[PDB]
């Protein structure tokens, strides 16, 4: 792996947050 | 209350501007040479060093770029700085460039070596926001930190100790920590950790847990749009008088400013300009751990993942040579803008109803909801 696994949100929008 | 908050931060922005201009006037740089993100960086660091020196300064001669290695009176720098801020310290100001550097580093580099050596999973990238950010950073400097960032600290503070006044730190460092969480248990479990004076592997193992809980039940972490000194210097020089006209780091102000910025950058022979601009753009908003989908949406153009990114770093190392070196104009404009948030979402759709704003929509009047049914290109910058 060694990669990302979740997304840190930077903006305020309607977005399914990935993990 | 748009008086203090909007105008006081304008005053801190004026300082950076004014200073950058003064400092450019010393180095006797040109307009093109003051817009070189490279030189700007060097200057910014010269200052943060002096308030806590020399650096690499690139010059433009017929055709090719000449790198000068120069040194300045550490105090002279401190003198010129206050001159610009009315003889004030404006810690905010230094802290601001303290972040611009942070946000650039959290996007240029992946800090795995450190996570593992701490005993954190390398896949906990999205939680290390501001791991580079010196502890000297201010109170509104730590609010930008990811949950994972805090853990790497306590764990080292604890790891060497468990392996006087140091206590008030630990409790607070946790209170902050806890103030990241936005759910009952999350909040409560942090306390169960803060209970032990000599917190051993008991804690060591538990916070790591909570670290992973944030991967799903994220916390509140503020994002600050901090642009390079040159951008503010140039703006100040162009007449913009921010303390009077107001400025933000989480509103439309920063995007709008970057809609007219003329920033240039040194670029290695085989590197892709478009790819270079991308990088800087993501450092201008702390979008190094954002969902690539949304970043590209707001950006206006593809926001390619780190691996597929053609570039090694914006600063030029002493190793390289200037003969085979040239410079491009950085594309920092964006399509829309969005309220840089602090919230991690909770219930999977988050920020229900929140949308993106056109660059004309000065006020937060009309929002726009993005629909991602689309041939995207990933979600994990890393």
């Amino acid at each position: 792996s060694s990669g990302q696994i979740s997304i840190q949100p930077t903006f305020s929008v309607q977005r399914n947050l990935p993990f | 209350n748009a008086t203090e908050i909007r105008a006081s931060v304008g005053k801190m922005i004026d300082g950076i501007g004014r200073f950058y201009i003064q400092m450019c006037t010393e180095l006797k740089l040109s307009d093109y040479e003051g817009r070189l993100i490279q030189n700007s960086l060097t200057i910014e660091r010269m200052v943060l060093s002096a308030f806590d020196t020399g650096g690499p300064i690139y010059r433009r001669v017929d055709g090719k770029w000449r790198r000068e290695l120069i040194l300045y009176d550490k105090e002279e720098i401190r003198r010129i700085w206050r001159q610009a801020n009315n003889g004030d310290d404006a810690t905010a100001g230094l802290t601001h460039m303290m972040i611009w550097h942070s946000n650039l580093n959290d996007a240029t580099y992946q800090r795995t070596r450190a996570l593992v050596r701490t005993g954190m999973d390398p896949r906990m990238c999205s939680l290390m926001q501001g791991s580079t950010l010196p502890r000297r950073s201010g109170a509104a400097g730590a609010a930008v930190k990811g949950v994972g960032t805090m853990v790497m600290e306590l764990i080292r503070m604890i790891k060497r100790g468990i392996n006087r006044r140091t206590r008030i730190a630990y409790e607070r460092m946790c209170n902050i920590l806890k103030g990241k969480f936005q759910t009952a248990a999350q909040r409560t479990m942090v306390d169960q950790v803060r209970e032990s004076r000599n917190p051993g592997n008991a804690e060591f193992e538990d916070l790591i847990f909570l670290a992973r809980s944030a991967l799903i039940l994220r916390g509140s972490v503020a994002h600050k749009s901090c642009l390079p000194a040159c951008v503010y210097g140039s703006a100040v020089a162009s007449g913009y008088d921010f303390e009077r006209e107001g400025y933000s780091l989480v509103g439309i102000d920063p995007f709008r400013l970057l809609q007219n910025s003329q920033v240039y950058s040194l670029i290695r022979p085989n590197e892709n300009p478009a790819h270079k601009s991308q990088l800087v753009w993501m450092a201008c908003h702390s979008a190094a751990f954002e969902d690539l989908r949304v970043s590209s949406f707001i950006r206006g153009t593809k926001v390619v993942p780190r691996g597929k990114l053609s570039t090694r770093g914006v600063q030029i190392a002493s190793n390289e040579n200037m003969e085979t070196m040239e410079s491009s104009t950085l594309e920092l404009r964006s399509r829309y803008w969005a309220i840089r948030t602090r919230s991690g979402g909770n219930t999977d759709v988050s920020f229900q109803g929140r949308g993106v704003f056109e660059l004309s929509d000065e006020k937060a009047t009309s929002p726009i909801v993005p629909s991602f049914d689309m041939s995207n290109e990933g979600s994990y910058f890393f």
